[PDB]
């Protein structure tokens, strides 16, 4: 819970500035925020979070009006692009074999 | 479209008669929008009423 | 058991996924065979890998820990029952466990 | 309470719940492919999937096996519910829609620092409360939680 509401925060701050971290950085010198290095690997879901906040201020303003009929339609176009790409998942055995040829 | 209406089984001012239609109709209604959920029920309510008025 | 490796120090200079991406094997062998064939009578939980030399571990109890049925039949067979069903190779670690 | 949380969470059930009833309308095209016929009669304009595709059962170049009509309408309420949630969620949302205060909260994220415990239950418990078989120890109730 408490990396994730550092994450989620300073990710939160982030979002809007990416001055205010630069300088709690610089101004603390904790190794509690070591994941905004690309190197720490939770950087990668902070990269999410971020993002995500940055959507919610996209449409800042603006309401979603989709109706019962167009959420459908949707959900059927998102069903139909996952079925787009079907022929990518047929090459895992192949480790395998070669674990099996060093064996 | 018609015929429900100058056909009549029974004389449409009747009461019994009208009382079952009205039964029935409610069933048939519900019965359509159970056996079709994922349509919006509000959508099709509205249409037929301004189609009525 | 907890088998550490390399901490990045010798392995900077392969680096041509030859096999690279295979993890340590285990295997159980009995000590009928030895390079000297002096003394035998025991089995050995051999661990190996490309670079490192292999290691063993002396198994006097006829059997420990030989479970039954632990998952529900999945079949990757990777080397053997026993690979798949009791082992994990942290290879961001390099820590190889095994039970 | 950050509203940007709360709205973030909202956007993030949304799109969790759209794609279960689209992996639902994955495993079984009729789901949609019923429902859509009937829509046609109802509203004229409505554009309706190639026949071939209705017929096979399929929605791209897999065609799926053809269900049985009990569990082809119980999916449909399923998906009626949640429906339901996602337009909630939306309403909800539209009605929601430095630094010493950054420092200020992180020092009280300092607050019970020896709390052992595994938290992987935010994304889990939702993507799990959506999903196929939710109800059954693996597989007997196609019915989510």
């Amino acid at each position: 819970r408490r990396d994730m509401e550092v994450i989620k925060l300073t990710a939160r701050y982030y979002a809007k500035d990416k001055s205010i971290v630069e300088q709690m950085i610089s101004k603390d010198g904790e190794a509690r925020l070591n994941f905004m290095n690309s190197s720490h690997p939770l950087h990668k879901t902070f990269t999410d979070f971020v993002a995500q906040y940055k959507r919610v201020y996209s449409f800042t303003g603006q309401e979603i009006k989709k109706s019962k009929r167009t959420i459908l339609d949707n959900c059927f176009e998102r069903t139909q692009y996952w079925e787009f790409e079907k022929d990518k998942d047929r090459e895992h055995d192949k480790l395998v074999e070669l674990c099996k040829i060093q064996f | 479209d018609e015929k429900y209406l100058l056909t009549p089984p029974m004389d449409r001012k009747n009461d019994r008669y009208m009382a079952f239609l009205l039964k029935l109709s409610k069933y048939v209604e519900t019965f359509f929008f159970k056996s079709y959920a994922l349509l919006d029920a509000a959508a099709v309510e509205n249409l037929i009423k301004s189609d009525f008025e | 058991i907890q088998v550490n490796y390399s901490s990045e120090v010798k392995e900077n200079s392969v680096d041509s996924d030859d096999k690279a991406k295979v993890p340590p094997l285990i295997r159980i062998v009995s000590g009928l065979e030895l390079s000297d064939t002096k003394q035998k009578g025991k089995k050995f939980l051999v661990i190996a890998y490309e670079p490192f030399e292999n290691i063993a571990i002396e198994l006097p109890p006829n059997e420990i820990l030989f479970s039954e049925n632990n998952d529900m039949d999945n079949n990757n067979d990777g080397v053997d029952e026993l690979n798949k069903k009791c082992t994990f190779w942290d290879a961001i670690s390099k820590l190889y466990y095994v039970q | 309470m950050n509203l940007l949380e709360t709205r973030r969470s909202l956007l993030e059930e949304m799109e969790i719940i759209e794609n279960a009833i689209a992996e639902r309308i994955q495993r079984n095209p009729e789901l949609y492919y019923h429902y859509i016929q009937e829509s046609s009669k109802v509203f004229p304009d409505t554009k309706l999937p190639r026949s071939s595709l209705i017929a096979e059962n399929k929605i791209y170049k897999f065609k799926k096996v053809k269900r049985k009509r009990k569990q082809i309408i119980l999916q449909q309420h399923e998906i009626n519910i949640f429906l339901r949630d996602y337009q909630e969620k939306q309403q909800t949302f539209n009605k929601i829609n430095f630094e010493r205060k950054l420092q200020q909260l992180e020092k009280e994220l300092k607050n019970e620092d020896e709390n052992f415990e595994l938290d992987i239950n935010s994304k889990k418990d939702k993507y799990a409360l959506f999903s196929s078989s939710s109800d059954p120890s693996r597989r007997t109730n196609i019915l989510s939680d």
